């Protein structure tokens, strides 16, 4: 019950996805698949609202970040009533 | 009579055109490759990579049903 | 081992004359937010619930009705007058579940000890095609 | 000078340049030869 | 007698036309005197209305039951100046426009800022290529058989 | 205290701005990449707020600006009354 | 003795990446990285910028294909 946020080899190690998140979903972990030995991963993703923030600033080919839009709860429709 | 059937012509191949880039374009396109991923209808694929709005298949059969009417009017 | 800073209820509030903006019956029959930070000066910020309010000197606590609320006001004061900032949630059962800083260190610098969830070992043009997750409750994504 | 001509060259003034001079021959082949149907030079 | 029409030199219904526009000219010409602006305008107007029912009469056009000239775009070699000789120099126009204008984006093709040189046209090439399309059909048709017309990607 | 304050010639006369489009920010004098640069550059020519952060290059736009609707406005009277 | 793997750099390359942008056009290697744990060392620069506006890329030596 919460949207799908995915991470894929293909990221550089820019953590513009993280610092473009407003519900802390995504976080830099260590990583040896690049230069800045770091990728991004999504632990929090029942915060997710779906602004697809993240993918707007993945500079890659294709977006290393995707937001799967799915099951919507009150903190995933943006509801603070 | 031939302008009217002329105008017809355009209404039919404008709604196939529609339709057939909808149907071709359902799996994926250079902007959103991995379209077939995310269903028939999904709204958007954000403001991302210039805007995404009516990306979708089902928005492309949303738009020719406008010019299905149209030309059936 | 970090441990999270527990939450301290006898906190004071910002000086702050009263908005439409607050919290709802949301946060009476499920969770509310609470961002708590240390004011160096007592000066002025912008509310995220619209208005303004003026911080107080030292500890500084408020409740918020959305984590995205806490998590603008907190990057706000970062980017703006410089300060660390932690929200929680707390439900009406009065639990509390310490958020935004899950090991003390901010999420966009890497920080030894965070596991990877969500991480994919492909390209995202690998994907398996739809047809061959048909009849099962596994998506594309999630293998 | 240089400037200018190059103002002169970019695309909305060469456009209006451009569909003047084109406006004005049509108009002029117009009125020198109205109401033209058909190609009867053949 | 194509399609069942009349010539327009031999409808009663053209010279009724004729005679309702003559008729309506006459009634706004009758509001002012002869020597005046207005009366000169009104009879050049009646006088090219004239010339052009006599042209289109003698322009061997089909005039329809209603009186208005119907061209035939079947390719019939009685009308070949209503479409086909028509549609031969749109073709050649269209042609010379298309050529000049993919043969400036050829030539500044392998620049270092290409996009400069189309929000600023680089004249002195443009007006050097312009009558290029004079001769586009033979050019496009030698370019077309040395596989240069298209890009095999 | 309210006197007339004014600096001598600040901005140079020249056709050299004439020759770059989009001269007034950085993000668009760069050159057109896309298409949509040449929008852009019809939507941010009067947007002096943007252009630069000094209240008085924008209130000299401002003013100058003015005085070209009023000559444009006094024109097209011209034009009504020779009609 | 360990030489340089990849194509040699201003080399012109083919990409053959389906999901990529410039699926089919050719770019300049202006980088390989040396890492064998690097999973896309041949950094590609390309004269068209993307929807993105990014003209750069990472690839991996099976999504390269040297010309002629
Ligand atoms: C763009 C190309 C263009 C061309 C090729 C012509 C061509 C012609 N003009 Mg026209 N004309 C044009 C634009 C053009 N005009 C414009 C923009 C105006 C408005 C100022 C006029 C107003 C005009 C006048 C007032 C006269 C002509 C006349 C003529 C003819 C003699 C010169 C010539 C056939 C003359 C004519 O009557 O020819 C018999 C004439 O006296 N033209
Ligand atoms: C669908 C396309 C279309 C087509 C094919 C036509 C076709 C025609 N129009 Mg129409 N028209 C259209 C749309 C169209 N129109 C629209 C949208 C409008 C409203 C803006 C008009 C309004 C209109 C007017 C006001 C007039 C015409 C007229 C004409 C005639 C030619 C004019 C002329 O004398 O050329 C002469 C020849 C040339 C200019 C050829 C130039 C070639 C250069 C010199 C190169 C020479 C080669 C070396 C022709 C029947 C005229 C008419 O009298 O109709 C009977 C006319 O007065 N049209
Ligand atoms: C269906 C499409 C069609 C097409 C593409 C053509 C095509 C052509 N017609 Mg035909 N034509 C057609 C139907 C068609 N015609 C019909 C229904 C009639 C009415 C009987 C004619 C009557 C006709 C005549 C009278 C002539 C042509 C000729 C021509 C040629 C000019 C060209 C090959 C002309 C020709 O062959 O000389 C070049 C010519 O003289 N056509
Ligand atoms: C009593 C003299 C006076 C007059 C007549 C005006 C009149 C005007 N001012 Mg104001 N202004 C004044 C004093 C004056 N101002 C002072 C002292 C200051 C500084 C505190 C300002 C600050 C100011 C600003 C910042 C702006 C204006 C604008 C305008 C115009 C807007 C109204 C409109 O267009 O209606 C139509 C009115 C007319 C066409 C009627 C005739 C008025 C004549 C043409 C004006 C000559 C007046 C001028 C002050 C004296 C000449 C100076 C000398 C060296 C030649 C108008 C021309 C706005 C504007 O449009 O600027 C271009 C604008 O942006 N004014
Ligand atoms: C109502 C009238 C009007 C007025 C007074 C202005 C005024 C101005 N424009 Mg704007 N503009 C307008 C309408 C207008 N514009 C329209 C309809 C468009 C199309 C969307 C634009 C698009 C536009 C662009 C693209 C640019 C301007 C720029 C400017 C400046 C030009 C100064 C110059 O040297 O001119 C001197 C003029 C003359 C001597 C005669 C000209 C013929 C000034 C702020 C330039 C700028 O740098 O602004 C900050 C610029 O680059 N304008
Ligand atoms: C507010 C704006 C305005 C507008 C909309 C009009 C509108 C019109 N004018 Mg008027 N006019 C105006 C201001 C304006 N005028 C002013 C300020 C004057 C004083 C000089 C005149 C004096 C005037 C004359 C003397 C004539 C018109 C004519 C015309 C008609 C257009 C003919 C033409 O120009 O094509 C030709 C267009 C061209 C592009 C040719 C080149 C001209 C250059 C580029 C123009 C700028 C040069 C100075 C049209 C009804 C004509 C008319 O109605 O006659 C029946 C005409 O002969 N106008
Ligand atoms: C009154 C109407 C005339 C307005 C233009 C005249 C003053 C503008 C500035 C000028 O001439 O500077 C002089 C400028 C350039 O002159 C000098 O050139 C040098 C290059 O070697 C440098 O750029 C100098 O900085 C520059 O001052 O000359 C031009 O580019 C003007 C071109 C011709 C302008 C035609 C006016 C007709 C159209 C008006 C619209
Ligand atoms: C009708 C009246 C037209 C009034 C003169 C306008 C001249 C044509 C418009 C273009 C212009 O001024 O550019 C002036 C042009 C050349 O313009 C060139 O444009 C380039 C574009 O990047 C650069 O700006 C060059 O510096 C500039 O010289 O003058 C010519 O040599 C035109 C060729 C002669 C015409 C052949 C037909
Ligand atoms: C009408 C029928 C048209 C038939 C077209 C299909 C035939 C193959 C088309 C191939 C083509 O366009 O190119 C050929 C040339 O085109 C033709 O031969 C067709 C000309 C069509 C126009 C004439 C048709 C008859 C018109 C009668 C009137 C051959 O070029 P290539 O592939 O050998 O070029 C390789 C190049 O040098 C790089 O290596
Ligand atoms: C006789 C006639 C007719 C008919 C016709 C027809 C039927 C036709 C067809 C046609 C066709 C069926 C065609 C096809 C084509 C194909 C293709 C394939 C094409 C291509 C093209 C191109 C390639 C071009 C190019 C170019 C140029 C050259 C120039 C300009 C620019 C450009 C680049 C665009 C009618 C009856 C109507 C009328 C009378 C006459
Ligand atoms: S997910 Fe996007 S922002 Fe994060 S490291 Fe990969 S490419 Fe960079
Ligand atoms: S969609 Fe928005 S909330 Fe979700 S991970 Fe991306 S940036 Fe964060």
């Amino acid at each position: 019950m919460s949207h799908s946020v995915k991470i894929y080899d293909t990221c550089i190690g820019c953590t513009q996805c993280v610092r473009a998140c407003p519900t802390d979903v995504l976080e830099m972990i260590p990583w040896d698949g690049c230069k800045a030995k770091q990728i991004a991963s999504a632990p929090r993703t029942e915060d997710c609202v779906g602004c697809k923030r993240c993918e707007s600033a993945c500079p890659t080919d294709f977006l290393s970040v995707r937001v799967y839009l799915w099951h919507e709860t009150t903190r995933s429709m943006g509801l603070g009533y | 009579d031939f302008l009217v059937h002329h105008a017809i012509a355009l209404g039919l191949h404008t709604t196939t055109l529609i339709l057939v880039k909808g149907a071709l374009d359902a799996r994926g396109s250079k902007l959103m490759p991995d379209k077939k991923d995310f269903g028939y209808s999904f709204p958007c694929d954000g403001p991302g990579r210039g805007g995404t709005c009516d990306i979708s298949a089902w928005d492309a059969f949303y738009l020719a049903v406008f010019w299905m009417l149209n030309t059936i009017g | 081992g970090f441990t999270p800073p527990e939450l301290d209820p006898n906190t004071p509030s910002p000086i702050f004359a009263g908005s439409t903006g607050g919290l709802l019956r949301k946060a009476q029959v499920e969770e509310f937010y609470v961002i708590t930070w240390e004011s160096p000066k007592e000066q002025i910020f912008e509310m995220p619930t619209g208005g303004a309010a003026i911080m107080r000197e030292g500890p500084n606590l408020l409740k918020l009705a959305r984590k995205e609320q806490c998590l603008a006001l907190g990057t706000r004061l970062r980017s703006k007058y410089k300060i660390k900032y932690q929200f929680y949630r707390v439900f009406p059962s009065g639990e509390v579940q310490y958020l935004h800083p899950k090991d003390g260190v901010y999420p966009e610098k890497v920080n030894p000890g965070r596991q990877g969830v969500g991480l994919n070992m492909r390209s995202i043009g690998k994907n398996v095609s739809p047809i061959e997750v048909k009849f099962t409750g596994k998506q594309p994504y999630d293998l | 000078m240089r400037d200018f001509k190059t103002y002169l060259s970019v695309a909305p003034v060469l456009s209006t340049l451009w569909f003047g001079s084109l406006a004005g021959l049509l108009i002029e082949i117009n009125r020198f030869f109205p109401d033209a149907l058909t190609f009867p030079f053949f | 007698d194509i399609a069942g029409l009349t010539p327009c030199k031999e409808s009663k219904q053209f010279a009724k036309r004729e005679k309702q526009a003559l008729k309506k000219l006459q009634a706004s010409l009758k509001l002012y005197a002869d020597d005046s602006a207005p009366a000169l305008a009104i009879k050049a107007t009646m006088e090219k209305t004239k010339k052009r029912f006599d042209n289109y009469g003698k322009y061997g056009l089909l005039c329809g039951s209603d009186g208005l000239p119907h061209l035939i775009v079947s390719g019939d070699q009685r009308h070949w100046g209503e479409f086909i000789t028509p549609g031969i120099l749109f073709l050649y126009i269209a042609g010379w426009i298309g050529w000049v204008g993919r043969s400036y984006l050829i030539a500044i093709r392998d620049e270092k800022k290409p996009t400069q040189k189309e929000i600023i046209i680089d004249v002195p090439l443009a007006s050097s290529l312009l009558f290029r399309g004079f001769s586009w059909p033979v050019a496009a048709y030698r370019e077309l058989l040395n596989g240069e017309l298209v890009d095999n990607n | 205290e309210v006197k007339i304050l004014v600096d001598r010639d600040p901005v140079k006369t020249s056709f050299e701005a004439w020759a770059k489009p989009g001269h007034f920010s950085r993000t668009i004098a760069k050159g057109p990449e896309t298409t949509t640069w040449i929008w852009n550059l019809h939507a941010d020519a009067h947007d002096f707020d943007s252009h630069t952060s000094d209240l008085e290059e924008i209130s000299r736009k401002i003013f100058s600006a003015h005085f070209g609707q009023l000559s444009i406005i006094f024109l097209w009277l011209s034009g009504m009354y020779f009609h | 003795k360990p030489p340089p793997i990849g194509p040699k750099r201003g080399s012109k390359v083919r990409i053959m990446r389906k999901e990529s942008y410039w699926y089919k056009g050719v770019g300049s290697v202006v980088a390989v990285d040396q890492d064998p744990k690097t999973r896309y060392p041949v950094v590609v620069r390309f004269n068209k910028v993307n929807y993105a506006n990014v003209s750069t890329n990472n690839y991996a030596l099976d999504e390269i294909q040297e010309v002629a």
